[PDB]
């Protein structure tokens, strides 16, 4: 929660500083308006105290454009939260890395002391292994390509896989589709598809 | 821009019979020059006495480093979140066989001493970067007043960025190795192999036109990429207004 | 006060000072001997102290930035300096960087994550006798991918991972007021 | 301005070196400035002319 | 202390100058790692969000204090008038693609993908039906093949 804490850190060391910046004289003879109006008469307390009010009128001028920086920089944080729930707590979001690392599933938000918190749960595919791919398949002439997933091959036979899951299937006319001869393909393979 | 009326009917559709694959360069800041500032070496020189009476300004002296101390951990932490997006550096493989599309002017060259691709190269090469200067040399040949010396006997120091530009090139063929030779799953999570022609047919699955298309015209669509990467060999080395 | 060198001016007759782009005399013509000679500040920016927080240590590293380390002392004017200033100034862990000169740090070949960065792919740390370190960055694992035109990779197991990332909404709302910040309570 | 650092890097400010010594350089003039001709003039002139 | 204050309030100056340009260069920055992770990292079906054209890659390359990306897209080029229809009744029930449009070169009909002229016979797996023919607005007839 380095974000957060920094944020409140940065708003108290502000007024910390305003505060310790009442200490400078702003070249009047001294920084406090009594020892002024005690030394001098309104005579020559004017022009000292016009410089100190120029000097701390300056002073705060200086901490609301901080403030100002600050507050856009935090508005367009709060502006990222706004889009996150809705695109992740309120829905699924196909948009890579947006939400979390691996392919989003929900989103949990969590108040904390001036921010937010999500807990992303996302799938990520663990354990992976080698297979033999092809793009498509010349069954007799016509060239078979796959409707939704891949070709693979464990070694001897062919099956269609979904592509982030390995759930072989037997190659079949549903689960492929045809489009023309499997002469022009590159990296077309032989193999003879069943038809119910 | 031109006027163009488009022909409208409630049983006419048109429907393309061909494609053209488009390479688009587009440019973005990541980080800007980190900057530190010395109070006393702009303010009061070297005077003591002028720095004696500027000792009360600590606070506004201490706000401002600290404004710019600010600034350029922000300049850090803005590259590392662009171009170190993943910590697996990959190297592209030996051989290149991509079904026909090349990739040579957007990999590393082996043959420089940087490990940047042609077209960083073209890029490094198009911008002067003048905020790169050696002290000694403002003590030394001064009559040639550079602003730079000037700059740094003011107390006006340029910072180094942390990622050296031989740094970022790496992030860079790290991301391009990944993304040619895993597609998008390096992105979610381990990196997993599939050939550059399937790949590319998952991304036409993905804008809506069948996959077929592709191998049915495989070799015309290696060729355009190619095309069209050279075209951007030119329009970077050409002009400056990019 | 600041040091004088000579250098090459043509000033006319009637000038005997120079002014730069700040305004500041750069140049003098020595009255005595006639001869222009250049003013410049008798220090630099570019100093940087690297630390481990103190409740771990008081040991610390110093860069001298853009400048040889051959020529660290002239630059700096270790001469004029404190005893405990100059142990700082020169050594067995000088260490040249393309940012600059580090000293009070040992290099090292190894590589890691960046603990303390400094600058060029420097990052900095305070290894375990106790001292402090100055090394390149580790960019991450080397890790070649096999690939080939008939080889895919297809998962065949998941991990449903929960990842927790913070976002800031809002900051303290503040009020001032100018009267009793600027003018406390005096009425005039 | 504290006692206290944590681990970091910072840009520090000049309070290093203080000076130690002092030059005077001027031109090297011998002749006394004729204060006796301007102050003790036998006459003074009209304050028109 | 005139001297001071003056050169004080530059200094403020041009820290609060390059504030704002540091949060515009912030802005850029999350602009470029959000384009690094749902282009390069991914595809983004976002429309113009990386290049002209439906997005299918992006390569990104170093440049100075900045980062390039190439988006490579498809861009349908050659288009061809047709006659089209929203449904086609067979025998009383009307037929609606599943994935295309209907397409009439003149005589026949064909189902044919949306971005790319790729026709094919009308088949009753091209097709699903949905009740009646008669409430469909713009439905011409023609015969569904069935194997
Ligand atoms: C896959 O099937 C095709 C035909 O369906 C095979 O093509 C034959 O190749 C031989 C020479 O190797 C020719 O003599 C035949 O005329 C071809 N057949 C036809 C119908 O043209 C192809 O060889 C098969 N691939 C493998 C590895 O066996
Ligand atoms: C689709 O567009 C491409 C290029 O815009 C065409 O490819 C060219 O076709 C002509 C004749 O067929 C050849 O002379 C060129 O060599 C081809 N260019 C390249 C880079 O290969 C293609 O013919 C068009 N196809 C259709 C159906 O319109
Ligand atoms: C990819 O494109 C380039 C340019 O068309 C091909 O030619 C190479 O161009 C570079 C210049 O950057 C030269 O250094 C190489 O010597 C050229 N190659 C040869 C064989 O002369 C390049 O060949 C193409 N890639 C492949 C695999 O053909
Ligand atoms: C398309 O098919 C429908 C019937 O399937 C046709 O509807 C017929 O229209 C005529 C008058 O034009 C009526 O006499 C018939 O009774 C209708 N048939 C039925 C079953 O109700 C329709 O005409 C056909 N459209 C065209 C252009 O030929
Ligand atoms: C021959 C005149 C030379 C003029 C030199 C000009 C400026 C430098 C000397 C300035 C002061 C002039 C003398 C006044 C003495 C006042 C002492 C006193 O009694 O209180
Ligand atoms: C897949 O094959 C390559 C080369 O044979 C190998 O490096 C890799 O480890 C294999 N994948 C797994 C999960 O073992
Ligand atoms: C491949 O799959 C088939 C069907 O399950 C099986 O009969 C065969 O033994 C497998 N061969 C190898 C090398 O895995
Ligand atoms: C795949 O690559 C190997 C060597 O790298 C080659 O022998 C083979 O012919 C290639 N096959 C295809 C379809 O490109
Ligand atoms: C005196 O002045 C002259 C020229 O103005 C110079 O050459 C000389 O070095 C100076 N010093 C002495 C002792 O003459
Ligand atoms: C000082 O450093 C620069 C670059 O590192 C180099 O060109 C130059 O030769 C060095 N000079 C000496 C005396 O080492
Ligand atoms: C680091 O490597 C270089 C040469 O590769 C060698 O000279 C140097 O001694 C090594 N550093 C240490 C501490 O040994
Ligand atoms: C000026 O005149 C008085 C009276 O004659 C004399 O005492 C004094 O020495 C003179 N001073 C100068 C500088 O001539
Ligand atoms: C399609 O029809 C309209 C009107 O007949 C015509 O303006 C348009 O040019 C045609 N499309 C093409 C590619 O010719
Ligand atoms: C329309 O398509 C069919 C089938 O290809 C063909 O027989 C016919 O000649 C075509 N007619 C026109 C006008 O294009
Ligand atoms: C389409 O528009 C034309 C005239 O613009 C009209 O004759 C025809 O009936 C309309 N057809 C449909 C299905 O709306």
């Amino acid at each position: 929660l380095g974000k957060l804490q920094d944020v409140v850190n940065q708003n108290a060391q502000a007024l910390n500083t305003l505060v310790k910046q009442l200490s400078s004289n702003f070249g009047a003879i001294s920084s406090v308006l009594n020892d002024i109006l005690s030394r001098l008469d309104k005579c020559e307390a004017e022009v000292q105290i016009d410089r100190l009010i120029t000097g701390r009128l300056q002073s705060l001028q200086t901490y609301v454009t901080q403030q100002l920086i600050r507050a856009a920089e935090i508005r367009a944080s709060a502006n990222l939260a706004a889009t996150k729930m809705s695109e992740c707590v309120l829905g699924q979001s196909k948009r890579v890395d947006f939400c979390g690392k691996g392919y989003h599933l929900m989103s949990f938000p969590q108040s904390a002391p001036h921010g937010v918190v999500f807990l992303h749960v996302t799938y990520v595919p663990a354990q992976e292994k080698n297979f033999t791919t092809a793009p498509a398949i010349c069954h007799d002439g016509k060239a078979h390509f796959p409707r939704e997933g891949v070709f693979v091959s464990n070694g001897t036979h062919w099956f269609v896989t979904q592509r982030n899951f390995y759930e072989p299937q037997i190659i079949t006319t549903d689960n492929t589709f045809v489009s023309g001869n499997c002469d022009v393909v590159i990296g077309i393979v032989n193999n003879t598809v069943y038809d119910p | 821009g031109a006027e163009n009326s488009v022909a409208y009917s409630n049983n006419s559709i048109a429907i393309p019979t061909n494609f053209t694959i488009s390479v688009t360069t587009e440019i973005l800041p990541v980080s800007m020059t980190k900057t530190s500032v010395d109070c006393t070496m702009y303010i009061c020189g070297d005077s003591t006495e002028c720095s004696n009476l500027l000792l009360q300004y600590g606070s506004f002296c201490t706000q401002l480093n600290r404004a710019l101390t600010g600034i350029a951990v922000e300049q850090d932490k803005n590259t590392q979140e662009v171009f170190a997006q993943v910590k697996q550096i990959y190297k592209t493989p030996p051989i290149k066989d991509f079904g026909g599309f090349n990739f040579s002017q957007i990999l590393p060259d082996p043959s420089k001493p940087s490990k940047r691709s042609f077209i960083e190269d073209l890029l490094f090469n198009k911008v002067t970067l003048a905020d790169i200067k050696q002290y000694g040399d403002c003590l030394g040949d001064i009559a040639a007043r550079d602003l730079i010396c000037a700059q740094k006997f003011n107390g006006l120091t340029v910072l180094p960025p942390l990622l050296t530009d031989e740094m970022i090139a790496q992030y860079t063929s790290a991301l391009l190795a990944g993304t040619i030779t895993s597609g998008w799953t390096f992105g979610a999570g381990a990196a997993l192999q599939i050939p550059f022609a399937m790949q590319m047919a998952y991304r036409f699955n993905g804008i809506g036109v069948t996959q077929n298309v592709l191998y049915e015209n495989q070799k015309l669509i290696a060729n355009q990429f190619n095309s069209a990467i050279g075209k951007i060999q030119d329009s970077l080395s050409s002009t400056a207004s990019a | 006060t600041g040091v004088l060198t000579e250098s090459n001016k043509k000033f006319l007759p009637f000038q005997q000072f120079g002014r730069d782009i700040a305004d500041t005399t750069d140049a003098v013509r020595d009255p005595q001997t006639l001869e222009i000679l250049d003013i410049t500040p008798c220090s630099f920016g570019g100093v940087s102290v690297i630390t481990p927080g103190t409740n771990t240590s008081n040991q610390v590293a110093v860069l001298y930035q853009d400048v040889n380390c051959t020529e660290v002392p002239v630059a700096i004017h270790a001469d004029q300096l404190t005893p405990t200033w100059r142990v700082y100034s020169t050594g067995s862990n000088v260490f040249q960087t393309r940012a600059g000169c580090l000293i009070g740090a040992e290099h090292v070949n190894n590589s890691y994550e960046c603990d303390i960065p400094i600058g060029a792919g420097i990052c900095a740390s305070y290894q375990t006798s106790q001292s402090i370190i100055a090394y390149t960055m580790s960019l991450g694992a080397e890790n070649s991918v096999a690939y080939s035109n008939n080889s895919i990779a297809i998962p065949t197991n998941f991990t449903i991972s929960v990842t927790t990332e913070i976002l800031p909404v809002s900051m303290t709302k503040t009020s001032v007021d100018c009267t009793m910040y600027i003018c406390g309570d005096s009425t005039e | 301005k504290s006692f206290t650092v944590e681990k970091g890097i910072y840009q520090t400010s000049n309070f290093r070196v203080q000076p130690t010594e002092s030059i005077v350089r001027f031109p090297n003039i011998t002749n006394l400035c004729p204060f006796g001709e301007v102050f003790n003039a036998t006459r003074f002139a009209s304050v028109y002319a």
